[PDB]
C-alpha cells in the first residue's frame, strides 16, 4: 500500500512481516551457536526476541513502524539483516574472550 | 519539521485541458521566454555599478585598513614600548626592538609591521591599552615592489600623522562599543 | 625482542622485496626519462636510484625495511603516472645547491657548524 | 571573374592580418611557454591516442541521412513537372522510408551513445 | 527608483512580479551613517557583592573524565541498552508541506 | 637447446656490462668472489638477461644464480 | 549562575551505560571506558580490534553508528605507543556520538576500516601522509595533502614547523627547485606558560 519509502536505493518491500519473521528467526537461530555466557548472544536474543514480538502482535505497518521506532520498516528490515551478518561475523570473531593484551601505563593518561 | 521540495501529492490525473496545457508548454518555449522576459527586466533596470574611482563603496568606522601609529595631542607618541600587541599578533608580524630614550620614557627603536605577513585581524589595535596602534581606513596603498610593505617605526609614524584627521574622528564614533 | 611483523617474517625476504621493488624501479626509468622531457640521460637516473637504494642500504631492521620498501612503491607509482613533475623528478639530483664540504677547515672557513 | 575576385580579396585581406599578427608583435620563445597547456601540469598522454567516440552509428547514419538529403534536394525543379502525382507520390514514399529508417534506429536504440 | 511609469510598466510585466515594491537599490530607508553614541549594559556579575569569582568560576567546574571500566583499575538478566532513546520522527511541516 | 648459442650470448652480455670484466670474467666465475660485485649488480645482470632473452627470471632462483654457468644451464633448462 | 554551562546528568548517566554495554559486549578488545564531564563517550581498545569494534558498532542494532564523523590521530611523543588514533561515531537512529580510541607507533600498523566506512580511504590517506601510521589492507594508500615528493611526515610533534625545505624558481635551471629552507624572519617561539598551576583538579601526583 507504500508508494515509496522516501530513501533513495530502498525499495518498497511489499509483505514485511514475513520478511522481518524470516530474518528475525535466521538471527535466533544462528545466535543458538553462541556460547551461553556470551553478552552479545544474550543482549541480541533480548533485541531479536522483543522485536520479533512485536512484529508478530502488530499486523499493520504504519503502527508497527511506530511500535518498533527504527524509521520505516524497510529500514528495520535492512537493520535486521545487517545484524544477521554481525551475527555471522561475530560466530568467526570470538569477541567474549578476555582482554588480549593489557596496554602500557601511560597509554591512556591524559595529559601527560 | 521538515518538507518536500520534490515530492508530489497523488496526481492529477490525466485531462485533455492539463494535456494541451503541457503539449503548449512543451512546444511553445513557454519557461524558456518567461526567462527572456526576466532577463529583460533585468535589462530594463537600473544597474548598480559605481563610477569607481569618484563614487567610493560604503565603509563603516569600524574598518581594518593601513596600521598607523597615532600620538597624544601634545605630540607625545602614545606606544610605550609594552610588546602586548606582537605577542597578540596570530601572524607575527610586528617587532618591537626598544630602549629607554634620552628623558627616560619607555619608547620603542624598532617598530616593524611585515603588511604582507599581516592579516589585518585588528588584534594589535584591540589589544593596545594606550591605542597607539591603530588600523586606519586606508585601503589603496598597493605598492609596485615587496619591500615597500615591510613597514617600520618612521613609515607607521607617518601613517599615523597622514591619517589622524580621520582615525580620531573613527575612534570617537566607535570607541563606545569597545 | 618479540615484535610484530608487517610483511616480512626476517631479512631474507625483505631483501627480496627490496630487489622487486629495484627491479621495478630500474624498469621505469628510461620509461620516465622519455616520457617527461629529462635532460639526463637513462644511465644517471639508474645510478640515482643505485644512490638512493644505498643511502638506504644500512638498515637491518625488517619492519623499517618493508616501510621503506612501501615508501618506496607509493613513490614509484607517482612516477608510473605523471602526478610527479620534472621538478619533482629532478629534486632528487640537487642541481641547484652546492654540497657543504666534508673537511674542517671550509667548515672552518665558512659558518659556526661541526 | 568577379566572385572570383571577391574570394582572393578575402583569401588576401586573411593571410594580411594573420601576416600581420605575425611579424609585428616581439618575440620571446623559450621551451616552458611552447609547452602543451593541459591545466597546468605536464600531460601523461601525447594527445594523439585514440579518443573512441561514442557516437558512431549516428554518424554512419548521418552520412546516410546526407546522401537522402541529397536525393530530397532537387524537389524545388521537381514541382515544376507535368505529371506532379508520380512526383507527390515518389517524394512520398522518399520522405516515408527516410523516417521509417529513424524510428527503426530508434527503437533499436542505435542513437543512445553506447559506452 | 527614478524610472517612468511605462519602463516601470514594462519591468513588472517582464519579470510577472512587482519591482518597485522591492528593488534592490537602497536609496533612503537605510540608517543614517552618523549615529547617536550608544550606551551599552554590562551583564551580570557586576553586582559589587555576593559577586566572589570562587561561585561562579566555570572553568574549575571541569573535573577529569569518569572512568567506567578499566582493564588496570578494575582489573574485570539486566536488559540491552541504548546509548540515547530513539530519535523521535520528525514531523511534517504545517504552513508549507509541499508534498 | 643451442648451448653455444646460449653461452656467448650471456658472455655477450656480460662484456657489454660495462662495469666489470677486464679479462678477468670465466665461464665458473663468481660475481660477488671473484668479481667483486654485490645484489643490486647481480639483479642488473639478471635484468640484462631477461631484456636479451625475452623470457622472465623470478626473484626466488634469480638469488640463488651465482655464476654465467648457471645463466646458461638455467636458460637451457627452462628452454 | 549565567556564565556556567548545564550539566544534563540524565546524558552522563545515559552514555555511561552504553559504555558498560560495549565494554561487557567486547571484552577481548576494550581497554578502557571513559565519559566525560563534557557527556562525551570515549572507549579505548586494543589495536586488534579495530575492525570488529568497528563492526559493532556499524551495524548492532541498539548500536547502529552508521555515519563516520572523524578519524585522526595525535602524537603524544612521551608514549611507548606514540599515536593515539581516534574515530569519532554518529548515530542517527539513536542522536548519539562515540568517540574509540587505539593507539599506534611508528613500526605498528592498523588495519584500514574501508571495509566498514568508505571515508576511512581518504581519512587514513590523511593520517598516513601526516603521521606516518601504515594503514593494512587500504586500497591505494597513498599522499594526499603533502607535495609529491616530500619527505617526512609533518604532523608529528619533532617535525619542525617550517619544514626542512623550501620551493623557489632558478632561472639557471628554469624549474621550481627545492633548497634547505632559510628563514628570514626566525619564527619566535613564545613561553606562554604561567609558573601557577590553574586547574588543581588535574594535579598530578608527584615522581
Ligand atoms: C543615450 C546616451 C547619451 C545621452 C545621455 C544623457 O544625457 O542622459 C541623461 C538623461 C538620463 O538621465 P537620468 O535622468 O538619470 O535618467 C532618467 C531615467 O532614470 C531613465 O529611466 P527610464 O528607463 O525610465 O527612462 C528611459 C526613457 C527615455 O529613453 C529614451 O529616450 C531612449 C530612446 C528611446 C527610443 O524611456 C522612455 O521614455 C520610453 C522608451 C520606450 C522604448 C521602447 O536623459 C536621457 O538619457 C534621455 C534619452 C536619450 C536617448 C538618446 C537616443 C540616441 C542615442 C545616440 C544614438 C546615435
Ligand atoms: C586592428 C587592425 C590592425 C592591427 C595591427 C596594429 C596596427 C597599429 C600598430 C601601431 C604600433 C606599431 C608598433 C608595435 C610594436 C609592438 C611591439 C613592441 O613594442 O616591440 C618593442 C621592440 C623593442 O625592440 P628592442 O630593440 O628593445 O629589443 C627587443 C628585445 N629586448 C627588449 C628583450 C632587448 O620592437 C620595436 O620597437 C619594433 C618597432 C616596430 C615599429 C613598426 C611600425
Ligand atoms: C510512417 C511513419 C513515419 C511518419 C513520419 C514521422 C517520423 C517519426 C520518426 C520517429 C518515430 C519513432 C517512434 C518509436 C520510438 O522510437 O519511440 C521512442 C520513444 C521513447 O524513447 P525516448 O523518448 O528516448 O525515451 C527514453 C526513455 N523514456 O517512444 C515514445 O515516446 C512513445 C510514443 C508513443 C506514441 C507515438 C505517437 C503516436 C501518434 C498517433 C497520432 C494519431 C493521429
Ligand atoms: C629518477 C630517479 C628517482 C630515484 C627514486 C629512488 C627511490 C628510492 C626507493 C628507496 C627504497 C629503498 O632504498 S629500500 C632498500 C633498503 N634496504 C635495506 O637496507 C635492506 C638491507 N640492505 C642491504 O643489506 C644492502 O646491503 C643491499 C645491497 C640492498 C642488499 O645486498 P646484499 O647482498 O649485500
Ligand atoms: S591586524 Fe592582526 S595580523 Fe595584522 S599586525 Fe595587527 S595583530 Fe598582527
Ligand atoms: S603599539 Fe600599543 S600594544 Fe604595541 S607595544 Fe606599543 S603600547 Fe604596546
Amino acid at each position: 500500500l507504500k508508494k515509496t519509502t522516501g530513501l533513495v536505493g530502498l525499495a518498497v518491500c511489499d509483505t514485511p512481516h514475513e520478511r522481518l519473521t524470516i530474518l528475525y528467526t535466521k538471527t535466533l537461530d544462528i545466535l543458538k551457536h553462541f556460547p551461553k555466557h556470551a553478552a552479545y548472544r544474550k543482549y541480541t536474543e533480548q533485541i531479536t526476541n522483543e522485536k520479533l514480538d512485536m512484529v508478530k502482535a502488530e499486523p499493520d505497518v504504519k503502527k508497527l513502524e511506530a511500535l518498533l521506532q527504527g524509521g520505516e520498516v524497510e529500514e528495520v528490515i535492512l537493520q535486521a539483516e545487517k545484524e544477521l551478518s554481525l551475527a555471522r561475523k561475530m560466530l568467526k570473531w570470538k569477541p567474549w574472550e578476555p582482554l588480549v593484551e593489557e596496554p602500557p601505563a601511560n597509554q591512556w593518561k591524559w595529559p601527560i | 519539521t521538515y518538507k518536500y521540495v520534490n515530492k508530489k501529492e497523488q496526481e492529477s490525473e490525466v485531462d485533455m485541458k492539463s494535456a494541451t496545457d503541457n503539449a503548449a508548454r512543451i512546444l511553445m518555449w513557454t519557461e524558456l521566454i518567461r526567462g527572456l522576459g526576466m532577463t529583460l527586466s533585468y535589462l530594463f533596470r537600473e544597474p548598480a555599478t559605481i563610477n569607481y574611482p569618484f563614487e567610493k563603496g560604503p565603509l563603516s568606522p569600524r574598518f581594518r585598513g593601513e596600521h598607523a601609529l597615532r600620538r597624544y595631542p601634545s605630540g607625545e607618541e602614545r606606544c610605550i614600548a609594552c610588546k602586548l600587541c606582537e605577542a597578540i599578533c596570530p601572524a607575527q608580524a610586528i617587532t618591537i626592538e626598544a630602549e629607554p630614550r634620552a628623558d627616560g620614557s619607555r619608547r620603542t627603536t624598532r617598530y616593524d609591521i611585515d603588511m604582507t605577513k599581516c592579516i589585518y585581524c585588528g588584534f594589535c589595535q584591540e589589544a593596545c591599552p594606550v591605542d597607539a596602534i591603530v588600523e586606519g581606513p586606508n585601503f589603496e596603498f598597493s605598492t609596485e615592489t615587496h619591500e615597500e610593505l615591510l613597514y617600520n617605526k618612521e613609515k607607521l609614524l607617518n601613517n599615523g600623522d597622514k591619517w589622524e584627521a580621520e582615525i580620531a574622528a573613527n575612534i570617537q564614533a566607535d570607541y563606545l562599543y569597545r | 625482542t618479540s615484535v610484530k611483523p608487517i610483511f616480512s617474517r626476517d631479512l631474507n625476504e625483505a631483501k627480496r622485496r627490496v630487489r622487486e621493488l629495484y627491479r621495478a624501479w630500474y624498469r621505469e626509468v628510461p620509461n620516465t626519462v622519455h616520457l617527461m622531457q629529462l635532460d639526463i640521460t637513462v644511465k644517471q637516473g639508474r645510478d640515482k636510484v643505485r644512490e638512493m637504494f644505498m643511502k638506504n642500504a644500512h638498515v637491518t631492521d625488517p619492519r623499517v625495511v618493508d616501510l621503506l620498501v612501501i615508501k618506496g612503491k607509493m613513490e614509484l607509482q607517482e612516477t608510473i603516472k605523471v602526478w610527479k613533475q620534472r621538478t619533482h623528478v629532478m629534486r632528487f639530483f640537487h642541481e641547484t645547491e652546492t654540497p657543504r664540504p666534508k673537511d674542517f677547515l671550509s667548515k672552518f672557513y665558512m659558518g659556526h657548524d661541526p | 571573374m568577379n566572385l572570383y575576385t571577391v574570394i582572393f580579396i578575402n583569401i588576401l585581406l586573411s593571410l594580411t592580418l594573420i601576416l600581420v599578427a605575425f611579424w609585428l608583435p616581439q618575440m620571446n620563445l623559450y621551451s616552458e611557454k611552447a609547452n602543451p597547456y593541459e591545466c597546468g601540469f605536464d600531460p601523461t598522454s601525447s594527445a594523439r591516442l585514440p579518443f573512441s567516440m561514442k557516437f558512431f552509428l549516428v554518424a554512419i547514419t548521418f552520412l546516410l541521412f546526407d546522401l537522402e538529403i541529397a536525393l530530397l534536394l532537387p524537389l524545388p525543379w521537381a514541382i515544376q513537372t507535368i505529371k506532379t502525382s508520380t512526383m507527390m507520390i515518389m517524394a512520398f514514399i522518399l520522405v516515408t522510408i527516410l523516417s521509417l529508417g529513424l524510428a527503426y534506429e530508434w527503437t533499436q536504440k542505435g542513437l543512445e551513445w553506447t559506452e | 527608483a527614478s524610472a517612468t511609469r511605462v519602463i516601470q510598466k514594462l519591468r513588472n510585466w517582464a519579470s510577472g512580479q512587482d519591482l518597485q515594491a522591492k528593488l534592490q537599490l537602497r536609496y533612503q530607508e537605510i540608517a543614517k551613517r552618523t549615529q547617536p553614541p550608544p550606551k551599552l549594559p554590562v551583564g551580570p556579575s557586576h553586582k559589587l557583592s555576593n559577586n566572589y569569582y570562587c561561585t561562579r568560576d566555570g572553568r574549575r567546574e571541569v573535573v577529569p573524565p569518569s572512568i567506567i571500566m578499566s582493564s588496570q583499575k578494575a582489573l574485570v538478566e539486566k536488559k540491552a541498552v541504548t546509548p540515547a532513546p530513539p530519535m523521535k520522527r520528525w514531523e511534517l511541516s504545517k504552513d508549507q508541506p509541499y508534498l | 637447446l643451442t648451448l653455444d648459442g646460449i653461452k656467448d650470448r650471456v658472455l655477450y652480455v656480460l662484456k657489454l656490462y660495462d662495469k666489470i670484466d677486464p679479462e678477468k670474467l670465466s665461464v665458473n666465475s663468481h660475481f660477488m668472489k671473484d668479481l667483486g660485485l654485490d645484489s643490486l649488480d647481480q639483479v642488473e645482470i639478471i635484468m640484462a638477461m631477461e631484456d636479451e632473452f625475452g623470457f622472465e627470471i623470478p626473484d626466488i632462483d634469480a638469488e640463488k644464480l651465482m655464476c654465467p654457468q648457471e645463466i646458461v644451464d638455467y636458460i637451457a633448462d627452462k628452454k | 549562575r549565567p556564565t556556567v554551562r548545564p550539566r544534563s546528568d540524565v546524558t552522563h548517566k545515559q552514555l555511561s551505560a552504553f559504555g558498560e554495554y560495549v565494554a561487557e559486549i567486547l571484552p577481548k578488545y576494550v581497554q578502557q571506558v571513559q565519559v566525560s564531564c563534557l557527556d562525551e563517550l570515549e572507549i579505548c581498545i586494543h589495536p586488534d580490534g579495530v575492525i570488529p569494534t568497528l563492526t559493532f558498532l556499524r551495524d548492532h542494532t541498539n548500536a547502529q553508528f552508521k555515519s563516520l564523523a572523524d578519524l585522526t590521530a595525535v602524537d603524544v611523543p612521551t608514549r611507548q605507543n606514540r599515536f593515539e588514533i581516534v574515530y569519532n561515531l554518529l548515530s542517527l537512529r539513536f542522536n548519539s556520538r562515540i568517540r574509540v580510541k587505539t593507539y599506534a607507533d611508528e613500526l605498528t600498523p592498523i588495519d584500514s576500516i574501508v571495509s566498514v566506512h568508505i571515508a576511512a580511504n581518504w581519512y587514513e590517506r590523511e593520517v598516513w601522509d601526516m603521521f606516518g601510521v601504515f594503514f593494512f589492507n587500504h586500497p591505494d594508500l597513498r599522499r594526499i595533502l603533502t607535495d609529491y615528493g616530500f619527505e617526512g611526515h609533518p604532523f608529528r610533534k619533532d617535525f619542525p614547523l617550517t619544514g626542512y625545505v623550501e620551493l623557489r624558481y632558478d632561472d639557471e635551471v628554469k624549474r621550481v627547485v627545492a633548497e634547505p629552507v632559510e628563514l628570514a624572519q626566525e619564527f619566535r617561539k613564545f613561553d606562554l606558560n604561567s609558573p601557577w598551576e590553574a586547574f588543581p583538579a588535574y594535579r598530578q601526583p608527584p615522581e
